[PDB]
């Protein structure tokens, strides 16, 4: 025979590149994207095993990256509050307590700037404990001695919005339709897009709010599942209805700092002094981990005991349910949700939350923001879609909450997903000759 | 579906190749980079298949023979019950060693033809 | 002469003048150059791949196997090289062209795969 | 009868692109626009009329952004001016003014800091009123409450620069020279170049200086002349002279106030504080104006009286006739050029002018540009080579005036449009595969 | 075998033999930025070569003959020192300023080239 | 015969394209760099003679402005230290005088704001003579120009080798002819994609860790004839310098602002000592003797090569220098050029540290090096030298004041960039 020649074979090979960005006044320049494709299409690849790796997925890492930069990009472009980093004539508000919010909310004077340099503001402001510092009376901001805080550009909203991912021409992205994949490994169905489905850019820890549900049955993923360094990704068939507040009507103030600048400060409440909480319905919430569990012991192999137990890392950021309301974040007491073993009305547990206003995003150092305050309540709500968990080193093992790595939440939306090039070219023997 | 054949049935998919073939080719640096790849992928193999006297033609015949060493198969199956993705995974290692020989006989050929009309 | 030298001139007059059309083809605001090299160089592909799509390729003119249809539009030879510009045959047959690529797309697989019989 | 192909069309469509800076140092940086220019001819279109619709040609937006771009670049490396927002002590400057610069000048006292932290320095400078408000002899800078401030770098010369644009590989900038022709319909006379002939920077309000002069005759222009909220623009085919002075010789004095870092302001007047003014010739100007009015009778009948009159109101830039001039920023009166009613020689019209040093050019908020000082005295010369004016029953009632720098642009790119080449086509014949 | 420029020092004969690895290695933090421009205009210059083999109708052949006969008002040489004594770089040089000339030459031979085949086409 | 067109033509054109970096933590930032092939073909070419002029070469130009950039990069992110422009109280340290502290350490304090507006704290620290004026009161002598930043303490400046590559379509052509002196034809060539890794050493009168010459030393120049010119000596072999700061250094560090620190040394460990560097006498003199025999190729061996210091400008003119550790370096080079050529042995340097830095020849720029802790030890090779020669009978000649330039030009001499152009034409028997 002879040997010939084919242009435009459809095989491919894997291969890692950059993703290109569509959306359809926030935070992810979500106006500099291309508009989305209104009606994408995905074709079945008939009689195609591959493999997918969720872990391994450049995707993950890309996202992740991405919204680093791009939120040093969106925050940048306004004042900061070095100006505001002074010592703090601090004493405790006792005005209008439910004496749940003993020491927490705190009444401090300090000396800050004005448009003209010579000139002096004597102001007082109220802060949340979380963010300040004793001194020794005297307070300072913890960040103080640590980073630059930039405040918050006033005109932004941190709700997610999804964006979707191309492949450039020449690539192509390979979904796992495959209903119950469990990652690292073969899916038997498949279908192939230039374009994929959005992923909002939601961060939280402990557990996952507003993303994809499993389609029949709960489902566990996790890269080494007796590695007891390792966590595990929890993904629900049933979203959980979870209500947040803020049961407090604030007012806020603005007061110049300098040259056509202002700084947004804390003002007073309006009514009583309250803490912030969470509530879930208690049924639903049982039923649930009645199904992790179940997923748990075909892990194991047997209907073992298992136990249900409280983060320990003494970090809010590890222990708490990280979560952006609105414009303010908690760090919500989760504690009510892990208190219990298995062996084989809905009144909420209203788990108690704390608000803090400076925040550092990744836990990277150098940086911090000031979350301006927002006038009136605030009430949220969402759907947990998920859980990340984590294990411990006897017969019965204990499970906790955990899990400081945001690129997590990136990885479970995409656990689903591969980029492969597309490889055109090939040769045969052939009874054909030239 | 411009990838409608999954590399199955390849024989059938034969006749697909002008389909697949359709849609060839800080954000704002990202995009760059995406399309200037799509425009460097398509060109280099655009200039390997043109170096082998082939330009905008899907399937093309030459005058190098097939050796044993890239395929001591059945020959019997390839179209009807081989993947060319299974094929290629069983590439062998003989991409280059093709290439090289396609471009060697080109080479040859071109330059009979020259001396025919130069014979003229 | 000259670069659109033809434009307003009747198709049959461009015809021969496909030459020199043909040939004008091909610090953060830097980035604008940088943009406008690479779209240039987008659009001559498109033109090519697409003329590679039908088979054309390579050449200023093509001839196919699809056959001109009076319901696009009926006009006669008289009146479109020699009473017509490209200008306003453009303009006519902006409805249907697409059509008509799509035809040529069809014609070419047709002979690929008459080629492929025999080869 | 088959379809076939012909590539090389000359043909084209309407497109969205930039265009390529050519310009043959300054605020329109050399390194910004390398390209010069080989001086290539265009090519006449025998036989094609191309509709322009000249309000709507989008380069004008591309050339807002580029010259703002420029200008903040070559802004953004200067020293800051931030220092200066302080308590100010200021009085007025009586001894030496001519019966005219009334209070117009304040003599302010100051403590600034200087290279050293724990060093400061008494500074004394003059201001104009203008940019100088009183705080409750306190006073702050006008800009302290609103802005940045930036000192311009002492380099630039701000002397506008034409620039060509050139359009990119497969388009082309289509060019029509037929005369008389108001620029928004099918313009019978194009010629295809690639690029434009070049455009000085000029920024002004109320007039058009250093522009293009109309062929032939005084012509009209505009979007929708029948709504007298358009603005109203005119080409004049012979420009007025006008002659501008600062009659001031000033002394310029400097301080360092930061770590190598120099400020320069206004010492005192070494001669008599005479206030700035312009002149243009008397008749020249009574003649340009009927001829602008023999025009306004195409689209106003022959009876329609025609009123001019200085502007009704809006701030010192929107109601005087704002320009750089030798760097510094001048303010003419224009009432003295539109008071008159045309119904039916060795001498000036002198229009008063009022200076600024703190600019805030471009309409925008957030960031302004401190002017520093000119040594000595200014003199330029001018040409009048258009009007931007609006309208407010027998009586039409003209007061001048424009809107932003895009309506400069806008007409200085007249005749212009871009397209993009397209080369592709098909058409029958008697050949068949 | 010769490497990718190995053929210089070659005759213009010889070097008839290394066309295919001259051509197939055609196209082989901002401040990094120029990265992106240099792959773009390594690409552009491909291009123009390739319109410049399409317009002469030697689209996709290392060699190609034509319709258009040589002058020796740009060269008078001997066939066989042209083949045989010069090398490439010598022999360009003696040439230059006719490139546009044949180069013009070209083009319209294949301009009216491919307007005859139409029409005998059209015929038969 | 009939006009042939051929693609695929092997031949040149002289070209200025830019450079791509190459390369396998620092100033540089060179892990931006794409690692690069460990073995490049090199191709030798036959019968070609190429050109090489150093002196038009443009890519000295580009290495010049990469590393300018690479250098504000590695310092733009980094502390400024604007608020130590301050009055300072200074008096010398006479704690241990072994006569090498001729005024040159001195204790100085100052009052600093930290952490928080309301807070100062008094600061004491040690400088060098060389960088401060008085105004017991001093100041410092950077607040005379722009303000200074620190350069960040674990970014690293030690040279490495970078590979400059042509795009597509370009290549790089070396010659391989010995004594080679950069102007001329050169009839051994090769053709590359990227050229050997270079390292962006820094120095002035001395050239350090560059290459050798092949067997004999090469003396380059643009005009020989002129006495406006630097000539670029090459040495056929390496001499070694060893450069020592034999001064325990303890270093402290305070804060000064938001997650800020500024670096300085405090404390001195042992009595006070000149830094200095060690060259052989006798391999240097020999050496010499080389470069005098090559000079008198040029100018005859009927007259006398003098060697003398230069005359005039500032320190950085004047005297050797180089960086080491991230330090800066001053050396007298009175025992390197004290001598007449007419037809354990070991010179020692004395050498002096500079805390304010201001390289590239320019100026409205200002960067703190702080010190390194302990004592620093740094081995040098000398490969080449610049030296000045003076406008009857004999001459003098004297180090260059130097020119960034010219360190990348010399190793830059043996490589040219050239465009490739895969068309032409010739006339043929063959028709169509
Ligand atoms: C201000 O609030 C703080 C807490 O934020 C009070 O300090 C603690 O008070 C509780 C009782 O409520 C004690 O059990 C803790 O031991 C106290 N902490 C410490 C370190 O002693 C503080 O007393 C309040 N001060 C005023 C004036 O109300
Ligand atoms: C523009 O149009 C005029 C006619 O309106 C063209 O002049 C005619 O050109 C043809 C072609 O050479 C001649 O046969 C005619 O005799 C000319 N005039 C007439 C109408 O008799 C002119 O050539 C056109 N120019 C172009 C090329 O655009
Ligand atoms: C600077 O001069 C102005 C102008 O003369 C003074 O303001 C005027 O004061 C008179 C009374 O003497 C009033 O009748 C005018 O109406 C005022 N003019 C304006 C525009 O308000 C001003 O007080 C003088 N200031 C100083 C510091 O001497
Ligand atoms: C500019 O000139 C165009 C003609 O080229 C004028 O457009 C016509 O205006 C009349 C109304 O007076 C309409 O009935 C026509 O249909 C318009 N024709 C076209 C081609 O647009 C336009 O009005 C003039 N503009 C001004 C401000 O006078
Ligand atoms: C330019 O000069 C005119 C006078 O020619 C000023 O007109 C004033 O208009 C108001 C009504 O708004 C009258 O009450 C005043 O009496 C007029 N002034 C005079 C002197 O007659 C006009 O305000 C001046 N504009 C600017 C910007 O200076
Ligand atoms: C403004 O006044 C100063 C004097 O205060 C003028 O300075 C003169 O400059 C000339 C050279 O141009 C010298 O010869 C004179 O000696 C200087 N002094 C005097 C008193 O003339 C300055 O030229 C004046 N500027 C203008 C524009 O007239
Ligand atoms: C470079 O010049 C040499 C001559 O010194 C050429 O070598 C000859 O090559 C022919 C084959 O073409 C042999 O038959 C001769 O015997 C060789 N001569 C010698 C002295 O060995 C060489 O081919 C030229 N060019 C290149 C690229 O090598
Ligand atoms: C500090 O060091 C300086 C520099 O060595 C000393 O200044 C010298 O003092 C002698 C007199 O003792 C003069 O003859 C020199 O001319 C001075 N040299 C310079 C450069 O000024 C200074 O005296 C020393 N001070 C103390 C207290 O030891
Ligand atoms: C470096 O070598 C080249 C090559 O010899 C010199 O260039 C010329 O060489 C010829 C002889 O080969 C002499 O006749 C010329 O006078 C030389 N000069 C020039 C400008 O061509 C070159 O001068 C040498 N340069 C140095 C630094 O010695
Ligand atoms: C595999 O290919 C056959 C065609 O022979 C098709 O009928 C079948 O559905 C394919 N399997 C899939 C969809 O994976
Ligand atoms: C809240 O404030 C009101 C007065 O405005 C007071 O009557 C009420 O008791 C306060 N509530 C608490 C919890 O102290
Ligand atoms: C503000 O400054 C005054 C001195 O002018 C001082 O007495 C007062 O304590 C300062 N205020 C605060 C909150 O520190
Ligand atoms: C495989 O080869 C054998 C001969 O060794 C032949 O008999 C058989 O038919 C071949 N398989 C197919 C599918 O033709
Ligand atoms: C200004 O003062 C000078 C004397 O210094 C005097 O000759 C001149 O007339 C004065 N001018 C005015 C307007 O007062
Ligand atoms: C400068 O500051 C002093 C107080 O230290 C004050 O008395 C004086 O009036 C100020 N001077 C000026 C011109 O502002
Ligand atoms: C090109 O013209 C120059 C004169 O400008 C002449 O010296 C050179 O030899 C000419 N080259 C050719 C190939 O004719
Ligand atoms: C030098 O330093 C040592 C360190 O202890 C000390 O013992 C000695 O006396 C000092 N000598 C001088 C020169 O003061
Ligand atoms: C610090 O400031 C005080 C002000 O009273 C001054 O006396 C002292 O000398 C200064 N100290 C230093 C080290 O600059």
């Amino acid at each position: 025979l002879w040997v010939t020649v084919y242009y435009g074979v459809p095989v491919w090979k894997d291969a890692e590149t950059t993703l290109f960005c569509a959306s359809d006044h926030n935070v992810w320049a979500t106006h500099a994207c291309v508009p989305t494709d209104p009606n994408p299409q995905e074709i079945h690849l008939e009689n195609v095993t591959e493999e997918f790796n969720m872990w391994k997925n450049n995707m993950v890492e890309q996202m992740h990256e991405d919204i680093i930069s791009l939120w040093d990009q969106s925050l940048k472009p306004c004042v900061k509050l070095t100006p505001l980093c002074v010592t703090l004539q601090c004493t405790n508000v006792t005005n209008n307590i439910t004496d749940d919010m003993r020491g927490e909310l705190k009444n401090c004077s300090f000396n800050m700037t004005t448009e003209l340099r010579d000139k002096k503001q004597k102001v007082y402001s109220l802060f949340y404990r979380l963010d300040v510092v004793q001194i020794n009376k005297e307070y300072r901001l913890i960040n103080c001695n640590t980073s630059a805080i930039t405040q918050a550009c006033p005109k932004v909203s941190f709700e997610p919005i999804p964006i979707h991912y191309c492949a450039p021409a020449g690539f192509a992205i390979l979904k796992c339709k495959d209903k119950k994949f469990n990652g690292t490994g073969p899916c038997p169905s498949v279908s192939t897009v230039q374009c994929t489905h959005g992923i909002k850019p939601v961060v939280s820890t402990q557990l996952l709010l507003n993303g994809s549900l499993a389609e029949e049955e709960v489902i566990i993923r996790s890269e080494n599942i007796t590695n007891n360094a390792k966590n595990i990704l929890v993904q629900l068939n049933t979203p959980v209805q979870i209500n947040c507040t803020r049961p407090n009507n604030n007012t806020v103030k603005s007061i110049r700092i300098g040259p056509g600048q202002a700084f947004y400060y804390t003002g007073d409440i309006i009514g009583d002094i309250r803490q912030a909480h969470c509530n879930v319905s208690k049924a639903t919430w049982n039923e649930t981990l009645g199904k992790v569990v179940k997923q748990l012991r075909k892990h194991f192999g047997n209907n073992t005991i298992i136990r249900f137990a409280q983060s320990s890392g003494g970090d809010l950021e590890v222990t708490t349910h990280s979560f952006n309301c609105g414009g303010e974040f908690f760090y919500c007491n989760t504690s009510g949700l892990f208190n219990s073993t298995w062996i084989s009305s809905n009144d909420s547990i209203t788990l108690p939350c704390r608000i803090k206003q400076i925040i550092n995003m990744w836990q990277r150092i150098g940086q911090a923001m000031y979350a301006p305050p927002i006038q009136g309540v605030i009430r949220c709500v969402s759907n947990i879609t998920g859980l990340i968990l984590t294990r411990d080193g006897s017969t019965t093992e204990t499970f906790r909450p955990g899990g400081g790595d945001m690129r997590d939440n990136w990885r479970s939306e995409l656990y689903k997903y591969k980029v492969v090039k597309i490889e055109p070219l090939g040769v045969a023997p052939t009874r054909c000759k030239r | 579906g411009f990838l409608g054949a999954a590399g199955s049935t390849m024989g059938a998919a034969s006749m697909t190749l002008t389909v697949q073939a359709r849609n060839l080719l800080h954000w704002g640096i990202k995009q760059l980079q995406a399309r200037v790849l799509a425009v460097e992928h398509y060109l280099r193999d655009q200039q390997l298949l043109g170096i082998w006297g082939c330009s905008g033609k899907l399937i093309c015949c030459t005058n190098v023979p097939w050796n044993s060493s890239w395929s001591n198969r059945n020959l019997s199956e390839i179209w009807d019950n081989m993947t060319w993705l299974q094929w290629d995974k069983e590439i062998s290692n003989y991409t280059q060693i093709i290439y090289g020989l396609l471009e060697e006989s080109q080479n040859q050929q071109e330059k009979n033809e020259q001396d025919l009309l130069a014979l003229d």
